[PDB]
């Protein structure tokens, strides 16, 4: 594969040392900035998971701590770190009607809107040591 | 080559033979893709909406599942354990740890065939007084 | 801590392990996190060598002529039922250790009363003492060197 | 056992012949039904009132 | 001198460490009588045994009730409950229900307004007029 | 009677045991759930897991209740968490240990990890009851465990009287988490503080035999990895924690004592002065080097609450958030143990 830069193989211990680390995760091109332990509620259902499925999430659009940040020119490559999910489930929202009506017309159409939402919670956020690399 | 014809406007106050044109294309909706032969027929078919399209000359056309993969975003993750699921036309299937790769579906009319842990296997469990762990693992 | 023991730890660890809370007003360090720790390790061995040690238990019998379930590894844990830690880790005999081994002509604590110094914390202080010794080898050097040492410099002392 | 005529015009071999005898009326509630299943009484989790 | 509060306990995160089902247990109610109940009694001969056996971790109590609907109730670790009326379902409509509430937690439904949910502070701190470069009105 | 026949086949003599029998547990959906909730390996049985869910107050006998187990676990998870607190927070004051000791495996949050795991208690101890329920006797006032601390001679007064205890003897005297050692029926009545104190310690008793069980079946790394997964994964917020009594004095005996030149406040940023919401950000400086910044409206204040953030910071060093741990050692071979650091112990000032 594409060997890493010297300039990011020898900051990377520096990232990695620091308190903190937070990572911009990227599921089919959206972005949620996380940290280890936050719980991630997608806009969609995800199709064929269970709860107590592990998900390893490889497109990661930022990853820095305080100070320092490492960028991916269009993602970081995914042998700097490791982070991994857990399907908490799904839940609903409450059923939601639009009442779609015209002015001096009777006629009140309904639409009734009741969507579900995966859960997920982000067990693992890591940064490699590249130093083999 | 081919004619890589994209609706960019509409032409919803453009008089009806602008539609004719338009549907002669294949361009129903907004920013729709056709691919049509380099051809007087199609380029005679251009220059009546050139208002409205954008063409582009492409060696070749395009598959309807090609053109879609390319505005396909990356999943971004990769589902590496999954826990015993009931599938209704399969079975049940095991719990399977994709890191270390086994999508064995056991079905049967028993409990002993589905692959779990019955009623009969709790007490064998529980008449089993003898194991015990190593001391020093204890 | 038998032959060796003196390098095991550190010259600044060993003076701090025996060095207690009353001395110079703590402007020199104290003893007292290690004393924490050792007596959880401590614990932890005691709870140990009485589930396997083997012995010959006699079962109760229940008033209402109920059966226990009899399990290999739950009869071990009833070992509890007859021999508990704290009959082995006696203060007086914990404290009695320190004083037969020298560690009254050593350690470091300023007695409020020295006449009087059994009601001055004597017991308390050579535990919390004995402890960090325990606490800061597991630390420095690892908890299998210090549980070999708690089942034969402390607890083979101890019956 | 008295045998309707239904059945005996429905028989046709020894084989149906012996299952209208030793066949049983099938239970019509549902918990019986379910004793006699064999997955569902064995489940350690599964309790059927 | 510092003194130690003893007011403040460790908060759990369910999922990192260790993963537990939040549906507890899943009542299952039938009627032999009622013809809304068809398709329940068609979904405990033949889905239900099954995939009973793929959650071991969930209690099924399978119990009549005659002269009433069929009903699902899921009862959750937090106390609350679910309960779905499934007249005049197939059994493979059943099986679809009895997922959502495998699936589904406690909690009340509520409205999408923000994805991630976090108990941990800002690994870049909150903006500050003070701690920065300035700024000249 | 006929129309009603009982749910559960039981001989007559089971509404008037303590407890319900061992082979019971084989019978019930709950247990079975419980087990498989858990992720329990099969070397638990079912008769096992039962036993940790009767409480000594349901049942006298030391077999059939948790006395044995809630003993062994609550050493495992005090042992654990001890050296893991020590390894991640080298310098934490001692009444501080205690309260974060206390913040992971005290009665407080065993309590929700048994309600975490969906243990529904039962109303009142008795045979006709299915094991899946943690049975208890909240009205039973002596029901306790045995513990390594001693009684104090002077707990009469210290009580009565308001003399003082100490931090130092409380390692040795006292119990883990440094409190002191020892300090017909009818139903027509409300729950008491007393009462939520039993419901408090039966459930704790409850998972701490779970632990005890895991170790006796499983293994001593079994034991440590459920601690891991289901305890120590707990988040707590140290820094709250800390209550401070003239840091000032304190920052500067700190200074004084690791030879740092004396501590200055300096005012390194300030906003509307003389207005009712001012801001003043004071930075205490030994030297040159920056100790600890804080930000308040009052004068005074900004500069305690930068002291006290100094102080934080001494304290609550960290070598790494998931340091190695002494007991990493006896288990199979892993690589040698370097020594960790053991501090001297926190400023003792005016
Ligand atoms: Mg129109």
């Amino acid at each position: 594969q594409p060997p890493i830069s010297q300039q990011v193989k020898e900051l990377l211990p520096v990232l990695a040392a620091q308190p903190g680390h937070y990572t911009t995760i990227h599921i089919h091109g959206k972005p949620y900035l996380v940290t280890e332990g936050d719980t991630v509620k997608l806009p969609f259902k995800m199709p064929g998971v269970a709860p107590g499925d592990v998900l390893r999430l490889n497109r990661a659009s930022v990853i820095g701590s305080r100070d320092l940040t490492l960028q991916g020119a269009p993602y970081v490559d995914e042998r700097l770190f490791e982070c991994r999910a857990i399907v908490m489930g799904t839940e609903s929202e409450p059923m939601r009607v639009m009442i779609k009506k015209k002015r001096r017309c009777r006629k009140k159409k309904h639409v009734f809107s009741k969507h579900k939402y995966t859960v997920l919670r982000i067990n693992q956020l890591k940064i490699n040591d590249v130093s083999s690399l | 080559s081919f004619f890589r014809i994209t609706l960019h406007r509409s032409a919803i106050g453009l008089p009806k033979r602008t539609h004719g044109v338009l549907a002669a294309l294949g361009l129903r909706r907004r920013n729709q893709t056709v691919f049509h032969p380099v051809e007087p027929q199609f380029a005679g078919m251009l220059m009546k909406v050139k208002e409205l399209v954008r063409v582009e000359e492409v060696p070749h056309r395009l598959t309807k599942r090609e053109l879609k993969d390319e505005r396909k975003p990356d999943a971004g993750f990769v589902v590496e354990k999954q826990v015993r699921r009931f599938i209704p036309g399969v079975g049940v299937q095991d719990e399977v740890d994709f890191s270390k790769v086994g999508a064995v579906v056991r079905d049967g009319k028993r409990a002993g065939d589905l692959g779990v842990r019955t009623r009969s296997d709790w007490e064998v469990i529980g008449k089993m007084k003898s194991v015990l762990p190593k001391v020093k693992a204890l | 801590l038998g032959q060796g023991g003196s390098r095991m730890l550190s010259e600044e660890t060993k003076w701090l392990a025996v060095t207690h809370k009353s001395f110079d007003y703590g402007r020199r360090g104290y003893n007292t996190r290690l004393a924490f720790l050792g007596r959880q390790i401590i614990a932890l061995e005691t709870t140990r060598s009485i589930l396997t040690s083997p012995v010959l238990n006699e079962p109760i019998v229940d008033k209402y002529g109920r059966t226990p379930y009899n399990h290999a590894a739950l009869a071990n844990i009833d070992k509890l039922i007859y021999t508990q830690p704290l009959d082995i880790m006696d203060k007086t005999k914990i404290a009695r250790m320190g004083i037969d081994f020298g560690l009254l002509t050593v350690m470091r604590w300023k007695p409020r009363m020295p006449e009087d110094l059994e009601s001055s914390g004597v017991v308390v202080v050579l535990n919390s003492t004995l402890f960090a010794i325990i606490g800061a080898i597991s630390l420095e050097k690892g908890a299998a060197v210090a549980q070999r040492i708690v089942r034969e410099k402390i607890l083979k002392r101890l019956g | 056992h008295i045998l309707s005529d239904g059945k005996l015009t429905s028989i046709q071999t020894v084989a149906n012949f012996m299952d209208a005898l030793v066949t049983p009326p099938k239970p019509k509630k549902l918990a019986e039904q379910i004793e006699q299943s064999s997955i569902l009484p064995e489940l350690p989790n599964v309790k059927v009132y | 001198t510092v003194k130690a509060l003893t007011q403040i306990s460790s908060a759990g995160r369910n999922g990192v460490g260790a993963f537990v089902l939040q549906c507890k247990k899943l009542d299952i109610h039938y009627s032999d009588w009622a013809g809304s109940s068809r398709g329940m009694n068609g979904f405990i001969k033949s889905l239900l045994p099954k995939f009973a056996a793929a959650n071991p971790q969930i209690e099924f109590v399978v119990s009549p009730r005659p002269a009433k609907h069929p009903i699902l109730m899921g009862h959750y670790i937090n106390g609350r409950t679910k309960a779905i009326c499934v007249r005049n379902m197939e059994p493979l409509e059943i099986l679809k229900k009895a997922e959502l509430l495998r699936d589904a937690s406690g909690e009340k439904p509520q409205k999408f307004k923000k994805p991630v949910t976090s108990t941990n502070p800002s690994v870049r701190g909150v903006w500050s007029p003070y701690h920065g470069q300035g700024m000249a009105v | 009677n006929d129309r009603f026949p009982p749910l559960e086949p039981l001989p007559p003599a089971a509404e008037s045991l303590p407890s319900p029998l061992p082979e019971r547990a084989l019978t019930s959906a709950k247990l079975a759930a419980l087990h498989a909730r858990l992720n329990l390996s099969p070397k638990i049985p079912l008769q096992t897991l039962a036993r940790t869910l009767v409480d000594a107050s349901a049942d006298e006998n030391p077999q059939f209740n948790n006395a044995n187990l809630a003993f062994v676990g609550q050493t495992l998870i005090n042992y654990h968490i001890a050296e893991w607190l020590l390894c991640k927070y080298p310098r934490l004051p001692q009444g501080i240990l205690f309260s974060a000791m206390k913040a992971y495996a005290g009665p407080k949050p065993l309590l929700q990890i048994a309600r975490s795991w969906g243990v529904d208690t039962a109303a009142v101890p008795g045979g006709e009851v299915d094991p899946g329920l943690l049975q208890f006797d909240a009205l039973k006032p002596g029901v306790a465990i045995t513990n390594f601390g001693y009684k104090r001679t002077e707990l009469a007064y210290l009580e009565k009287f308001k003399w003082r205890r100490g931090m130092a003897s409380r390692v040795v005297l006292d119990d883990d988490f440094g409190d002191v050692v020892r300090s017909d029926v009818s139903y027509d009545r409300y729950g008491n503080p007393d009462t939520r104190a039993a419901a408090e310690r039966a459930h704790a008793y409850f998972v701490r035999a779970v632990v005890g069980a895991i170790y006796a079946h499983c293994g001593r790394e079994a034991a440590k990895a459920f601690v891991k997964a289901h305890i120590m994964s707990r988040t707590l917020d140290i820094a709250k924690l800390f209550e401070f009594k003239y840091p000032t004095r304190e920052l500067a005996a700190l200074c004084a004592r690791e030879d740092f030149e004396p501590p200055v406040a300096r005012l390194l940023s300030e906003t509307g002065r003389q207005s009712r919401t001012p801001v003043f950000v004071v930075g205490i400086y030994s030297g040159s080097d920056k100790l600890g910044e804080g930000a308040a409206s009052s004068l005074d204040h900004a500069r305690f609450k930068a002291a006290m953030n100094a102080l934080k910071a001494w304290y609550l060093y960290s070598p790494g958030e998931n340091p190695r741990v002494p007991s990493d050692m006896l288990e199979e071979g892993a690589k040698p143990w370097t020594p960790a650091y053991i501090d001297m112990g926190e400023v003792i000032s005016r």
